[PDB]
């Protein structure tokens, strides 16, 4: 059945689409 | 950490969120 988890890839892309411009993996 | 909440379990989008800078 379909799944829910958002593993390698689709973690990367998910966290580029939600974190949009503040981005992720980043210091300030 | 992210890892293991949104891969092994799974994330909300706050969870999600809350990762980001």
């Amino acid at each position: 059945f379909v799944n829910q988890h958002l593993c390698g890839s689709h973690l990367v892309e998910a966290l580029y689409l939600v974190c949009g411009e503040r981005g992720f993996f980043n210091t300030p | 950490g992210i890892v293991e909440q949104c891969c092994t379990s799974i994330c909300s989008l706050y969870q999600l969120e809350n990762y980001c800078n």
